[PDB]
């Protein structure tokens, strides 16, 4: 099994990093280049929660700690659901769910390389998002491709099998540890913001979010 | 009113030492129009590192990286008090899942336990009875080798190996205790 | 209580649930606005049931469940359960075994 | 073991060790046919259902490795109603062909 | 047969049945509070609530109000009728968090703007939709004029 | 002021507030958890043996078709048997893509008939649906 | 308060909910009032009156 | 940096370090009996802050990149 | 040291055999107050335990009354001396201390509409003066046999200490079989009471 | 009379401006411990950093205290968090010092010998080094006015 990355990778595009851990075991780190050309809207909401630029709305808008509440072998990974973290509520950072823009294309293909996010109903995309394990042709059409993965590509196959189910329910706990943006623009003044004695977010302590729980 | 009840939880009534009376701490409870934000200095805010990892990644050759990681910020062992499941005559390569919890996003179990049984053949202490007199030998052979295990870990062998030890003191003194008749509880009452 | 009602004839038993009255033809009666709250409370207990397991379940799954039981103030207020005390013996020192 | 050998050689089946033991020496130690429990788990009887039926006809093996432990956890058994409870440590189930 | 039950072994847990028997305006507020947080009101209301630690600290303060039932997990997949294969965690999964009195807020004014934003989503899923609809004829259009044009 | 006696059965039944309360705390002396097999009976080993001999020698309790539930064998038996019912399992309502690579053209209800309509429930006293579907989206 | 508003108000409302999802919003013949909003809100509505095109 | 800040310190009038109003820059209020609040450095805005838990902390940065006082 | 800092207690080998809750019997080390410290020490009673007193001592027989009782403390003597004071701790644990006690009564005269018995008496001694017996060594007094206890305000219950002759407990006890166990029973409302 | 209390739970962090505790002249029930200031003629006291307040208790007698700040926050925060969630998890000991009902034993078996230590007077010709080991050099400080034990 090789990863290649799908796309020709654009430098306008925003890197994320997101630093995965199965049941205390830090598995690496995933960035991710979100699609900022032709998906600026979902982009934005994917960059702001993996920074904590945003406060405390229904919840805090982080995706730090919070678990892969689903998570099927072969087909997907998931995770989001800041609020209500089993996976039963969608949050954004507009304040309501917001509608895909565009499915154009690009975004349109669902590849194996690709994040994408996830709705319960056509029009309303929240927090949720999952990896492709792999081609998925029957979910062109329907739901957002954010962007890809760059590098730890190993990770995330990794959740796949350790953690996961066909019921998509899964064995052990996979949940994030860190996430942050390391590249693009927008990146000195976001920093500037979360610079200082005091945080922007009350969380737990660090070595309690690596090894034992997964902020619940 | 002026009761030694006033402002606490029920919790904490036992202390008596500290009454939470006055004007002013039902403005900083209820809080009020001077306390409005209370506590001005709150958790989640450290004035020594500023939320930021000291941790140098910019080491001269881009091999050797992440070779100064997990270097200890304190002590971690003292201030925590985990329960160490471990006599002083067991092997340090029953060390790490101990060392792990503080150092991951550093090194994994596996690789931490290889790298403390590759200080089993390099140095002569296999015990960790051995790890805390020989906590110099330890030390000198490591500065001495220098990257044949990563100047992190030997840090964290020592004071690790050191509060075991000392824990199984403790056990040791408090169980003969009991035959002396001093007779304590769980929670040490 | 035993027959499956609440204490009172009137809750929760068979005389709430079967409806008053059908028409001639069979055709049934329809929702009160008191039948669709008894319906919600009816299901409010299940989903309230259903939380309290899954709480249960993932507590024991994150292994906050001790072996321990009953809390602090039950341990300091109660001689019956016993003292947890594992390498000694619970009174001074072991008794002897001839 | 002049006589626990033939006792726990083909006399019958077995699962019949509880080892109130360390979960440090009990990987450097172990004897693979042994329910791991707490001793913790077995006083607070929180253990019943897969201890035998039948109070009087079983005879179980306590493997502890501090001797207190193993006395502390007879007592929790014989609380149960579990009467005979045999100790013994991991040095006498070597000789004994156990592991 | 005089043996311990061959394992893979599970952990099942158990569940509190809460019934007040008493006037909580008869008891301190401290009681109150604590019955307040097993979520029982007045004499006569019974409650569902989990077994962990906490619980128990809780109906421990009061135990001369309350009285208790048990019911293990297996017991309660009997209590209703629930394939065994299932478990508890994905039937939570699937109710709603819209369910009444969703969550616990601090005042009743905030309260008050939990229900108004409930309704503010409604509205801007309305709105959404149309001004979707809107979006996709207007591109619609452009793709038109443009093919017709050229 | 009080001043004639308090009545034999008013403080007879502040007995039974007594040894009620002890009845709770007996409960909450009981473990948080119970380990059990997979193939036994939910109840095999139980804290009610004494309980049992007090009160439920010969007499029917309330509970009884529950505890006829109990004491037959878990229809489980093997973790197996478990994770390939529970594969098989499928969740309706939830978020997020469904596998289907098998195949395509059998279109579940909400790609055929929408995510704001649901089917015309027959309404009357003993079957009572959900009312007002868009409430439900928080 | 929001005045000079002249056409469908409440296509201008129902963006205005998107602007402040939060806030409270009040249709009149001549205007529309949002609640809760300073200073803010008013450098906010401009930018987006001005980037509309007006 | 710091001789910059001792600059802009010793520059700045006696009235720009003096109590501005009834509230901090917080948004307590400073009665009169405490002298630790006797002096605001930043001035108070009343009428900005509304829109914070709304928007990106992006906004709430100053000239010189340091994140100003909003009531909140 | 200090004027200011003086030693919450002192360690303190002792001659005699002494009655009160802070006096010990003949050879043991205890560390009790100071004033008891120096009226004990000056007294004679009681020596600083220097090293080669904790190996051996000159106490005294009240027969001969002059310190020629020699005895030298090895093992023998420790787990003695271990054993017999964890017995004399909960014999002046439990008299010393004055179990509070708090109840419901409705009625004409002083009754306790709850009244007592002993799986009570020794859960308060557990809440309390942390002392845990077997409640079976515990009796009432004969006109509280048949109702239980009770009555509001003062009364006392008997604990039986079960083993000493072992440890030579004579005439540095009021008696070597009981202790008078005080309850006070005290009327409150359903506020603040149980039951 | 007035009442004179702490004006910060103690265990929390505490800003430099917030007073910690205010006593009343009778030695002080509070001395100054690190990083606090006491003013000497109110006997009230202030914190010099910005740390966590904790409270110290005399070895030698119970009822005579200090207040500390220990100056990084973080530190106190994340280990007291991972040491709870040990509590939850029933994997942590009771043997720290941080439990009040262990550290007479946990004093104990250090230093067995500590009363002894502090019960022993020194003579003045110990007290009082002969000078001319200051003057060559032998030792490094003269303090004849330290004779007393605080711990």
């Amino acid at each position: 099994l090789q990863y290649f990355v799908p796309y020709e990778r654009d430098e306008v595009n925003p890197v994320v990093f997101m630093d995965v851990t199965v049941e205390g075991d830090a598995l690496g780190r995933v960035s991710v280049e979100l699609f900022h050309d032709i998906v600026p809207k979902t982009t934005e909401n994917f960059r702001s929660l993996c920074t904590g630029e945003r406060g405390y709305s229904q919840c805090p808008l982080f995706y730090k700690g919070i678990p892969f509440h689903r998570v099927i072998p072969g087909f997907i990974v998931q995770g989001g659901d800041i609020l209500l973290k089993d996976g039963r509520g969608n949050v954004s950072v507009f304040g309501f769910p917001f509608p895909d823009e565009s499915f154009e294309g690009k975004a349109g293909k669902h590849l194996r390389g690709t994040v994408a996010m996830a709705h319960s109903a056509p029009n309303q995309n929240g927090s949720q998002f999952f990896f492709n394990l792999a081609r998925n042709d029957h979910l062109d059409g329907k739901f957002v491709v954010c962007g890809q993965v760059i590098d730890g590509w190993e990770v995330v196959d990794r959740v796949a099998v350790l953690s996961g189910s066909s019921c998509g329910t899964p064995v052990s706990r996979a949940w994030i540890t860190e996430c942050g943006q390391s590249s693009g623009d927008k990146l000195e003044d976001t920093e500037r913001a979360l610079s200082g004695e005091r945080a922007l977010h009350t969380m737990p302590g660090k070595e309690v979010l690596d090894i034992l729980s997964p902020r619940y | 009113a002026r009761s030694p009840l006033a402002n606490k939880s029920p919790d904490e009534y036992g202390n008596t030492w500290d009454p939470r009376t006055g004007v002013e701490w039902y403005h900083r409870l209820r809080r009020r129009g001077a306390y409005r934000h209370w506590p001005w200095a709150r958790w989640n805010d450290d004035p020594v590192r500023q939320h930021q990892e000291l941790s140098c990644r910019r080491t001269f050759s881009a091999a050797v990286t992440g070779a100064n990681e997990g270097v200890p910020l304190w002590n971690y062992y003292a201030e925590v008090g985990q329960e160490y499941g471990l006599p002083s005559h067991f092997p340090l390569s029953f060390m790490a899942p101990f060392i792990h919890q503080y150092t991951s996003r550093a090194w994994s179990r596996k690789e931490i336990e290889r790298h403390l049984k590759v200080v089993e053949e390099r140095t002569g202490l296999r015990t960790i009875q051995q790890a805390c007199d020989a906590t110099s030998e330890l030390l000198e052979w490591g500065e001495e080798e220098m990257g044949v295990v990563p100047h992190g870990l030997l840090q964290h062998v020592v004071m690790l190996a050191e509060d075991i030890v000392l824990q199984n003191k403790k056990k040791a003194y408090r169980k003969a205790a009991h035959e002396r008749g001093i007779l304590r509880t769980t929670t040490m009452e | 209580y035993y027959h499956g009602h609440g204490g009172c004839p009137g809750k929760y038993g068979p005389s709430r649930e079967i409806a008053d009255f059908e028409y001639a033809d069979g055709t049934p009666a329809s929702i009160s606005g008191r039948r669709f709250a008894f319906k919600h409370h009816q299901d409010h207990l299940l989903v309230q049931l259903i939380r309290a397991a899954a709480t249960v379940e993932r507590y024991d799954a994150s292994g906050l469940l001790p072996r321990i039981p009953g809390t602090a103030e039950q341990r300091n207020w109660d001689p019956a359960i016993p003292l947890f005390l594992d390498d000694v013996d619970e009174q001074g020192r072991p008794a002897p075994l001839r | 073991d002049s006589h626990k050998l033939r006792e726990k050689l083909s006399s019958r089946k077995g699962i019949f060790v509880i080892d109130v033991r360390d979960p440090g020496e009990r990987k450097l130690n172990p004897v693979p046919r042994s329910v791991a429990l707490h001793h913790h788990d077995l006083l607070s009887g929180a253990s019943c259902p897969i201890l035998p039926q039948q109070k009087s006809a079983a005879e179980l093996f306590v493997l502890a490795s501090n001797e207190s432990r193993g006395l502390n956890s007879a007592a929790a058994l014989r609380r149960w109603g579990y009467d005979s409870v045999v100790q013994v440590d991991y040095n006498t189930l070597v000789e004994a062909g156990y592991v | 047969a005089a043996a311990i039950a061959p394992g893979p072994y599970r952990r099942v847990g158990n569940i509190f049945i809460v019934h007040c028997d008493d006037h909580p305006f008869k008891h301190s507020w401290e009681v109150n509070r604590m019955l307040r947080e097993l979520r029982l009101e007045f004499k006569g209301q019974t409650t569902i609530v989990p077994d962990i630690p906490q619980v128990r600290k809780r109906i421990w303060r009061v135990r001369h109000i309350v009285k208790v039932d048990v019911l293990d997990l297996d017991e309660a997949k009997a209590l209703i009728g629930v394939p065994e294969h299932i478990s508890f965690t994905d039937l939570a999964s699937q109710l709603p968090p819209s369910f009444g009195r969703v969550k616990a807020v601090p005042s009743p004014v905030i309260r008050s703007k939990m229900n108004f934003m409930k309704l503010r989503r409604m509205r801007l899923r309305d709105v959404l939709h149309r001004d979707a609809l809107e979006l996709r004829l207007l591109e619609l259009k452009r793709s038109a004029m443009k093919n017709a044009e050229q | 002021e009080l001043l004639h006696p308090l009545p034999v059965r008013a403080r007879k039944m502040e007995w039974l507030k007594r040894d009620a309360v002890e009845e709770n705390e007996e409960i909450l002396r009981r473990p948080y958890y119970t380990i059990k097999s997979y193939a036994l009976p939910p109840a095999v080993g139980r804290q009610e043996s004494i309980h049992n001999s007090n009160n439920i020698r010969g007499g029917m309790h309330s509970s009884h078709s529950l505890d006829l539930i109990m004491r037959q064998p878990r229809r489980v038996k093997t973790p197996e048997q478990l994770r390939a019912l529970r594969d098989r399992l499928r969740f309706i309502g939830v978020t997020g893509p469904m596998p289907q690579a098998t195949s395509v053209s059998t279109k579940s209800y909400t790609d055929t008939y929408g995510s704001r309509l649901r089917p015309r429930y027959p309404e009357s006293w003993d079957t009572v649906p959900p009312h007002q579907p868009s409430r439900e989206l928080l | 308060r929001i005045q000079q508003v002249e056409g469908d108000m409440f296509r201008f409302e129902e963006e205005l909910l998107k602007i402040f999802p939060t806030k409270k919003i009040f249709v009149r013949s001549h205007s529309i009032y949002v609640y809760n909003v300073a200073l803010d809100g008013r450098m906010v509505l401009h930018h987006w009156l001005l980037g509309l095109g007006f | 940096e710091e001789i910059e800040a001792i600059l802009a310190y010793h520059a700045r009038k006696p009235s720009e370090l003096r109590v501005r109003a009834r509230h901090r820059p917080d948004g307590s209020t400073n009665v009169g009996d405490d002298p630790n609040f006797w002096a605001q450095a930043e001035p108070t805005r009343m009428m900005d802050g509304s829109m914070l838990s709304l928007w990106s902390r992006r906004t709430t940065l100053g000239a010189n990149g340091v994140p100003i006082t909003y009531r909140r | 040291m200090a004027p200011e800092l003086q030693l919450e207690y002192m360690p303190v080998l002792f001659t005699r055999t002494i009655l009160g809750p802070q006096g010990g019997f003949a050879g043991e080390e205890r560390l009790v107050k100071l004033e008891v410290a120096r009226k004990y020490m000056e007294a004679g009673h009681a020596v600083t335990p220097t090293e080669e007193l904790r190996r051996g001592l000159w106490c005294y027989n009240p027969d001969t009354d002059k310190y020629d009782c020699f005895i030298e403390r090895n093992e023998e003597f420790l787990d003695f001396a271990a054993r017999k004071r964890q017995w004399l701790d909960v014999y002046w644990r439990v008299n010393t201390g004055y179990l509070l006690f708090g109840r419901q009564s409705w009625g004409q005269g002083f009754l306790i509409n709850c009244p007592l018995r002993k799986r009570d008496v020794a859960q308060k001694l557990w809440e309390q003066y942390k002392v845990r017996i077997d409640p079976r060594l515990i009796e009432f007094r004969e006109k509280d046999r048949r109702t239980g206890i009770q009555e509001l305000g003062h009364n006392w219950c008997w604990l039986y200490l079960p083993g000493a002759e072992e440890l030579g407990i004579n005439r540095e006890v009021y008696d070597n079989k009981r202790v008078k166990v005080r309850i006070h029973v005290r009327k409150m409302n359903s506020m603040f009471a149980l039951y | 009379r007035k009442a004179k209390l702490f004006h910060v739970v103690p265990g929390t962090p505490v800003t430099p401006f917030e007073k910690l505790k205010e006593q009343r002249r009778r030695l002080p029930e509070y001395r100054p411990g690190n990083n606090v200031r006491m003013d000497p003629n109110t006997y009230t006291l202030y914190a010099t950093k910005k740390g966590v307040m904790t409270i110290r208790e005399s070895r030698i007698n119970p009822k005579y205290k200090w207040l500390d700040v220990e100056p990084d926050i973080q530190k106190v925060y994340r280990s007291r968090e991972l040491r709870r969630a040990l509590q939850e998890r029933e994997m942590a000991s009771m043997a720290v010092g941080e439990n009040s009902n262990y550290r007479v034993e946990l004093d104990l078996l250090l230093e067995p010998d500590w009363r002894e230590r502090v019960m022993h007077v020194p003579k003045a010709t110990e007290r009082f080094k002969d000078p001319n080991l200051f003057t060559r050099g032998v030792v490094n400080e003269l303090s004849p006015l330290d004779r007393y034990s605080y711990t």
